[PDB]
């Protein structure tokens, strides 16, 4: 059943709300935080100085 | 005084006897 | 000389350094113990500073900081190695 | 109260559609020392010395 007795604005709003109600939310892949890449502390690493061995 | 605590504390802003925030609050650690 | 454009350029680098501070797990945990040990003092705040405030620094703030803090009584110059004392 | 059930198809721990407050709203700490809430009896220096003695001789 349908007819023009319903205001076009009302029909558009109803259709949009019906579409949005069943829409499954999806991730946009934005506003991401940096991923940690830990490295060994300085005291667990060789000292800066290095010369020609032999 | 010994009983002054009760008298002083009587003047408090608390929701139904519970000391709660009056609005949403958010704390972050830098 | 601290130019506004230079500060604008370095804002991104400082923010990236603040975010990457987590790479050194021991250092970040040291900053966390400083934060938890001194909650009623600015001494607890992380050395890299608050992230959201990093973009708020201007040239004038840096100039005032260096002018009011880098004073003669605060400077100690130490020398070692093959250096002529006189 | 938040909304529809979200299954494991969302890879990120924090879905994008959630709301994150700006830095303006978050309350700032009061990084100043505040007056001590202490009664008359314990404010007496002799009582403080007694507490220290008990701490460092018997406790």
């Amino acid at each position: 059943r349908d007819t023009s007795k319903y205001d076009p604005a009302l029909l558009e709003s109803v259709k949009n709300e019906l579409k949005q109600s069943a829409a499954l939310p999806a991730d946009n892949g934005a506003n991401k935080t940096k991923k940690s890449k830990p490295i060994l502390p300085d005291w667990l690493q060789p000292k800066f100085g290095k010369a020609f061995q032999a | 005084g010994v009983l002054s605590e009760y008298n002083q504390r009587l003047s408090k802003k608390l929701h139904k006897g519970h000391l709660v925030e009056d609005k949403p609050t958010f704390f972050v650690t830098s | 000389v601290f130019n506004k454009q230079q500060v604008e350029a370095e804002k991104e680098a400082v923010y990236n350094n603040a975010l990457s501070a987590q790479n050194d797990q021991q250092g970040l945990l040291l900053e966390n113990i400083h934060f938890t040990a001194y909650r009623d003092h600015y001494f607890g705040q992380p050395t890299h500073g608050i992230r959201e405030n990093l973009h708020n620094i201007t040239d004038e703030v840096v100039k005032n900081f260096v002018k009011t803090n880098y004073v003669g009584s605060n400077f100690v110059v130490a020398a070692a190695g093959n250096v002529n004392s006189q | 109260v938040y909304g529809k059930l979200i299954f494991n198809n969302i890879k990120e721990y924090t879905p994008s559609w959630i709301k994150t407050i700006p830095y303006s709203q978050v309350t700032k700490p009061i990084l100043r020392k505040q007056p001590q809430i202490v009664g008359k009896i314990n404010a007496d220096p002799k009582v403080k010395k007694f507490w220290v003695f008990l701490r460092e001789n018997v406790q």
